[PDB]
């Protein structure tokens, strides 16, 4: 048991906007065992044609937050993604350590944020748009339930727009590490 | 029992029914902005009349803004003094200093975040 | 460890073309691929050797284009590919492939093929940083019957001006990556 | 046998030596600019005579831009049909609209990609 | 079987940031992980002293920690900026950076030794992001008759402007990085 | 013995103590802008006496700037050291030809790093 993800090239399994019912994104994750880190892997497809109209404008923002139990299991009901994630064969090894990025009922430590960029290929001539990815583990958390959280958010802003017209949104692969739980 | 109480700081887990069975339990989250902590409830049930059991969002919290330090030279005291969103900060600078720009910065809520509308002040020594 | 690690090999000697029309090799690609979970994790920098290479970066931009081809074996087609040495364990290389259901070969190049990110180019006089472009497309475009399993390195140079004035060693960053693969 | 047969769309691979042996074979490849698409043949083999067996480049394609939906409000036509690199695309807008900005686009070659020269125009309401 | 190195998560002040400082101004966490011929890094700095935690109302600075280690790999902690040992997770030769990889040179001082990146500061009043130019030196310069191995981290800001006004808490975004590993 | 010998090049490692022992072994490190080659000594030891070993600091060289080509159609000559850091270099154009911009760069140290002051000019054909 050394993968935890969503599985290759994913139905529709997230929900990108406020008060949907029909999943509209599909989240690729990969999260991979490894020493005393875990490995990530995670790119994004938009599906919906309100999500694939995000890019007409100059600046959106995607926002998908994971939520699990003391189990290390998705609470597929307070998460954006709404299928749980399973091995490529507990799933507590995987989730990222509370001693490393606690849950903070005070400030936000900046030390629980990872930052970067990846990229965004537009339709029509395959251009790259900067995208700003950043991934919160755990610090916040809005239930009882909730052990252990991992939240995506992806920001673009440009000084004109992508797109002019409706277009699949694709963000590119964002390789990221973080130090892991381990049961115990 | 019908459509669970609606709350400020929690909202409802899932497709709300028309209808709730009696001894049905509904679930609440903390709206975007605020967090939650133990060990406060969240839930209610439908108890052996038609009426929802007490329950409060208490549980949850407003977003705070992040600590700020008094401008050296200077002093930083909130004004309504709480750092959670919807209440500001006031700067005050020493004897022998005055204050460059802003002296009440605002802790608004932006998005899931809550912020700080602007940079602290400068205390500077005239 | 049970057969781990692809690569290269450490300090290799000239061991691609880069240059359109020649025949003799004229890049040091390091390149080292390792299995890890359903993932390989990536390691790939450049050197140049050949002058008229190392001239590429007196110009305001270029471009550095190596594609690697495999069968089904998973073994390097020298032939085809800009890499004309085959890769080789630290010691099938199939398990080290990008998954074919992942980055799939199409017939039209799924923006989900291609890794994007930045490396960067150390100048010769003042060390200072130069970005290039990387950019790794996985499969997606074949161009022979025995080509199954595709990766395309491409750097790019650009920058308001000429980061050198005379011929100096092109080397790239390293730039990591990571991929799903084959299984 | 001798050297083998050249084509438009594929190329030979490796050192094209003056004198094939019967049985032997020879390999091609996509020239720059074109792709290939199973499951015809890229090879070819010297028969028990001394020419060459059938073979084509049909196995090659020419690039393609991406797809492009016609503009809300408008429509967009390949002004030759193809998508093929070479070859342009038409813009027109419905009734009660008007276009900005290039009402007709290049599907030019840049490198071994084949991408469109700009991006697709707006139809405006009037 | 013995798989990461690191400093262990949320560590104590553990090394010295100011030039000619008396006591430890700095978290260093450290996280090295054997991968196959590979090593996968992970790298975040956080401030502890006041001076160090003023860097930043400056329009630019700089960091430098370098850590040397003996013939065994065993950090050398008296040259070094790292004043506390690196630890496993349960000869630490496997986890340092192949010679031959990145040979120590006399002369060249190749560029093939660095890796160069980019992570992030999150401002204190409105979290914003602030580029810090990240740059790994694998061996290349040792400086006393007992290095055997080295690994320099520099951090570099440099803005139109100081993003902080007053003292605040420096932390760098966690950096990724992997290197050719020596190897028993 | 009593403190260990300072030097320009390199410095001691750890506290000096007020009174070291007999057979008791002191190192050395390379100061910041020097680096170390080998197999010279960096360290003394206290002998039967009550002095220290010889030792030099002969082992830490001075950081160098990078090699520099003859410009095209030109020439780089450096005016003193192995490019070491201090010492400048000199440029002079061939026969038919004059330089653009600094015929005289300085390698300077810059923190840990030694570098030069300046992009190497350009020998134009008149
Ligand atoms: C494409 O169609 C347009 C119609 O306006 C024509 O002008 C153009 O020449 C065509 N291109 C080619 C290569 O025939």
């Amino acid at each position: 048991i050394n993968t935890l993800w969503t599985g290759i090239k994913p139905p529709p399994n997230c929900q990108i906007v406020e008060n949907t019912d029909t999943n509209d994104g599909k989240l690729t994750l990969v999260l991979v065992k490894n020493g005393g880190l875990v490995n990530g892997y995670v790119s994004l497809v938009g599906v919906s044609d309100t999500v694939n109209q995000m890019f007409t404008q100059k600046s959106a923002t995607i926002q998908l937050r994971l939520y699990f139990d003391s189990s290390g299991n998705l609470l597929t009901d307070e998460s954006n993604l709404k299928i749980p994630l399973k091995n490529k064969s507990s799933s507590k090894a995987f989730m990222p350590s509370t001693t490393a990025y606690p849950f903070n009922t005070t400030t936000r430590d900046s030390e629980n944020y990872i930052h970067g960029i990846c990229y965004y290929m537009t339709s029509y001539d395959r251009s790259l748009v900067p995208l700003n990815i950043s991934i919160m583990l755990n610090s916040r958390t809005i239930s009882s339930n909730v052990a252990y959280a991992i939240q995506f958010e992806w920001n673009l802003n440009a000084k004109e727009s992508p797109e002019s017209n409706i277009a699949t949104l694709t963000t590119s692969p964002f390789f990221f590490s973080y130090i892991r739980e381990d049961d115990n | 029992c019908e459509e669970p109480p609606t709350f400020e700081a929690m909202e409802l887990i899932g497709k709300p029914k028309p209808y709730y069975e009696i001894g049905e339990r509904v679930d609440y989250k903390c709206k975007k902005g605020y967090f939650y902590i133990p060990p406060l409830a969240t839930h209610t049930i439908c108890d052996r009349n038609h009426t929802w059991l007490p329950v409060s969002d208490d549980a949850c919290y407003r977003e705070t803004c992040p600590y700020i330090r008094d401008p050296l030279n200077g002093q930083a005291v909130p004004a309504n003094g709480t750092y959670e969103f919807g209440y500001q900060m006031h700067f005050i600078c020493n004897e022998g200093y005055y204050l460059i720009g802003e002296e009440i910065l605002y802790c608004e809520l932006k998005g899931s975040v809550a912020i700080w509308s602007g940079k602290p002040p400068i205390c500077e020594k005239v």
